[PDB]
RNA sequence: GGGGAUAAGCUCCGUGCGUCGAGAGGGAAACAGCCCAGAUCGCCGGCUAAGGCCCCUAAGCGUGUGCUAAGUGGAAAAGGAUGUGCAGUCGCGAAGACAACUGGUCAAGUGA
RNA sequence: AUGGUUUGGCACCUCGAUGUCGGCUCGUCGCAUCCUGGGGCUGGAGCAGGUCCCAAGGGUUGGGCUGUUCGCCCAUUAAAGCGGCACGCGAGCUGGGUUUAGAACGUCGUGAGACAGUUCGGUCUCUAUCCGCCGCGCGCGUCAGAAGCUUGAGGAAACCUGUC
RNA sequence: ACAGGAUAACCGCUGAAAGCAUCUAAGCGGGAAACCUCUUCCAAGACCAGGCUUCUCACCCUCUAGGAGGGAUAAGGCCCCC
């Protein structure tokens, strides 16, 4: 069914396709993943596979995590994340200790990359919500960037919740859908994905088969 | 009312029957009997049932 | 003076009510009476000296008229246009226990003591319950003749 | 009501099984199951029929009596010999044929049109212009005939499309 | 009763009319002017008024005979309408009534 | 017959202060639907309309003139909807209009002056206590103390459309 | 977005009361950017405060031993530090 892998955003570069068009590609280190646990309906109520990724010194792991990894039967990894499948038929193709690499995907496939958006800090309504500012001249008094009105006058009497105002921005999980895989370099465990994927370089991402275009 | 329904009788019929039987215990001591001496409350329920008419809905 | 319950005076029992083909309002009223403890001569509105009530077969419950597809359960999220409505039909087919829970909870006082009394109500959509260790007493909704 | 009072004859060759209100009949064509409304009971008349006994004369019962009787009559006549629908086309260029268990029409659309045969029915196509469907239940036959008839919007101007006889 | 568009929670008069003002208590969800009833104080006594008696909430998922399918009950008109209960009429009719298929089959009610 | 979206009528509300129009910024709701969606009859041949139903998810332009709303016009567009909410929104902004004091024209008055007539000019104050809302923490709880990975009751977002 | 579910107006099937008929009172189907799923995100303070696992899994003192209080630790965490 839906495949998936844990990886790292390396950066963006340029390639040219066979028709000489240029393709902006994000390079993802779809490094080797090891299956650490299988979630089954008979035990957990849902079907899922849990993958581990990244390298860490064994002295950096705490005793509970090391115990979980030892019970699974593999050496610890930095990152652990779960892939939600649909049914046990889709869970039967994974077993603990199995190694997942970048070649599970193919050239021209469609993927959904999930990462953590870049942080923006405390942002104003103009940046956080695209509010049009007020005028820069013609008498406007210290309202060049302020939101303006906030509600009604009597019948509202309050501010409706969900009202868009300034606050913290970014640092949220974001999924980009229907990205095309331009090339699957099997030597370096590298995926060439056309477009921009969420997060900063060196961030952790999950690449999954697209849910709409697949 | 709770103790009367525990004896298969409603509060209103029980009060009517107690009034008919002529017993003059007020609701305070009736509740005291209901909580403390259930046997006495059952006996009073019996006498109230005895004092009631045979057809309570009759135009009597 | 009038009797007042002390610390260890309250004693609780377990009842189970089979909701199969029982009118929703009737069962809800009976269960509310049992939960409040109104059937005990030692009742006190101050105290929750009620009993534990188990309701099984909640999906088999009886609803008269066309209330199955014409009575709505409402809830507002707090956001504008946050009003959601489900009829008793889909509410029964999705969350069978919720109909009985809502009906019973609407019939007991809305104080903090009512919130405490709510904790002693368990409803189950199946014919069985996990409370066999308490040995519940089967309960029948009877009417005292006057 | 008047129809409801008349018992519907049961042929000797059809096995009729009555379990409360759930009624099942095993005819030469096949078996079809019916449920009778609660206020009106059905008992197999020993003289080779069944009894449509309506005990009350309240509006619901007096209205359901004839309905139940005619439903049972339709059931028996559908389980002995089945039911058959006869269809045809009017116009030019409209061709129809049966592709195994599925039906394929060419009304002139940019795409071929497929019709799926549900259980209990079969498709008869002796000519492109005229074809037929038969089944053991009248209701499914009627519904599928209506569905197949709907393949063209009505034409009060020229009359191209399909129509019942 | 007048004025106003007999509209106003409009205004102006009459009333051994009431209440509030200056009146607590009970009821009407809340509710100066509506209903019951006029608080000297105390009581962990009783009987009632208005209003009530499935649960919230004290007391009836009261009894008997009927009606309603509209959640009517639990807001509204002109008007529209093969809903239904009861009662009253008339027309036609076993010489076979109505429907269905002036004459034939058929089989009790059929029409306003 | 509805409505209080129009002018009204009453003066119960405030004169020990309830900002008066448009515009900007930001909304939210109704459907009496402008486009897109689904149908019905056509005095519908097709196209295209007429007209009537259902439908509120999203969308619904930029300019000239005027302080304007309104309006007329210019280019477009799938379309350039109608309304409620102190005719939403000045402890969010403006001050062009109206509504002080200066000055002038016409008209009225003997005159001081006046004109729901015109004309030019003319101070828009405040460090947010509480509720509300947008974000971020601290404490306790979840029947020992911890740590990974999670299910989701329940909510929020998004929903447009053209040409070939 | 695709797909599914239940529907609006509407199109119907099988037919009673009302011997016929009648998309209807019994039923069964189709049917929309509306509704429920479906897509993305938050979410157990969800007080019914959930689940699957893994780690520690122990040591004293005091009053009167009924409970409490105090101290020292483990797994782990925080402060200081880059």
């Amino acid at each position: 069914a839906r495949k998936g892998i844990l990886g790292t955003k390396l950066g963006m570069t340029q390639v040219f396709d066979e028709n000489n068009k240029v393709v902006p590609v994000t390079v993802v280190k779809a490094g080797p993943n090891v299956v650490t646990r299988i979630r089954t309906t008979e035990r957990d109520g849902y079907s899922a596979v849990q993958l581990a990724y990244g390298e860490i010194s064994p002295r950096k792991v705490i005793k509970p995590v090391a115990g979980q990894f030892a019970a699974a039967g593999v050496n610890p990894r930095r990152h652990v994340a779960e892939l939600r499948l649909d049914d046990e038929a889709a869970v039967a193709e994974y077993e603990v200790g199995q190694e997942l690499t970048a070649e599970i995907f193919s050239d021209g496939a469609y993927v959904d990359v999930t990462g953590t958006s870049k942080g923006k800090g405390f942002a104003g309504t103009m940046k956080r919500h695209g509010f049009r500012g007020q005028g820069a001249a013609h008498g406007a008094q210290a309202v060049h960037r302020r939101p303006g009105s906030i509600g009604g006058c009597a019948t509202p009497g309050r501010v409706f919740k969900g009202t868009r105002m300034s606050g913290r921005m970014g640092n949220d999980r974001v999924t980009t859908q229907n990205l095309k895989v331009h090339k699957v370099d099997a030597e370096n465990g590298v995926l060439l994905i056309k477009g921009a994927i969420p997060g900063r370089n060196g961030g952790l991402v999950v690449v999954r088969s697209a849910i709409k275009r697949g | 009312n709770a103790a009367a329904r525990a004896n298969d009788i409603t509060y209103n019929r029980l009060i009517q029957g107690l009034k008919a039987a002529g017993v003059e215990v007020d609701r305070k001591n009736l509740a005291e009997l209901a909580v403390s001496d259930p046997a006495a409350f059952t006996a009073l329920v019996d006498v109230a049932r005895a004092a009631l008419p045979e057809d309570v809905n009759a135009p009597s | 003076p009038t009797y007042t319950p002390k610390a260890g005076d309250t004693t609780r029992s377990w009842y189970v009510i089979d909701a199969s083909d029982v009118v929703l309002g009737r069962l809800a009223s009976a269960a509310a009476t049992l939960l409040r403890g109104k059937h005990k001569p030692t009742f006190t509105p101050n105290v929750d000296g009620g009993d534990f009530v188990i309701v099984i077969n909640a999906d088999k419950i009886a609803v008269s008229g066309d209330k199955l597809t014409k009575k709505f359960a409402y809830r507002h999220s707090g956001y504008p246009g946050g009003l959601r409505k489900r009829t008793i039909g889909e509410l029964l087919e999705k969350h069978p226990t919720r109909v009985v829970e809502n009906a019973i909870i609407g019939m007991l006082p809305h104080n903090k003591l009512g919130r405490q009394i709510q904790k002693k109500l368990k409803v189950y959509a199946g014919p069985d319950h996990p409370h066999a260790a308490q040995q519940p007493i089967p309960f029948e909704i009877k009417q005292v003749a006057q | 009501s008047r129809i409801g009072k008349q018992p519907v004859p049961v042929p000797s060759g059809v096995d009729v099984t009555i379990n409360g209100q759930n009624l099942s009949v095993k005819g030469p064509k096949g078996t079809l199951t019916l449920d009778v409304a609660e206020p009106i009971s059905v008992s197999r008349a020993e003289d080779g029929a069944i009894v449509v006994t309506r005990p009350d004369d309240e509006r619901r019962s007096r209205s359901l009596h004839g309905l139940s009787r005619t439903l049972i009559a339709n059931l028996v006549t559908g389980v002995t010999e089945g039911y058959t629908q006869k269809m045809e086309i009017f116009g030019v260029g409209y061709r129809v044929q049966l592709k195994g268990q599925n039906l394929e029409f060419a009304l002139g659309y940019s795409h071929p049109v497929l019709i799926e045969a549900p259980e209990g029915i079969t498709f008869a196509v002796e000519s492109p212009t005229k074809f037929s469907v038969s089944g053991i239940d009248k209701q499914k036959v009627g519904q599928i005939s209506a569905v197949i008839r709907r393949l063209r919007r009505p034409d009060p101007y020229k009359g191209k499309g399909v129509r019942y006889e």
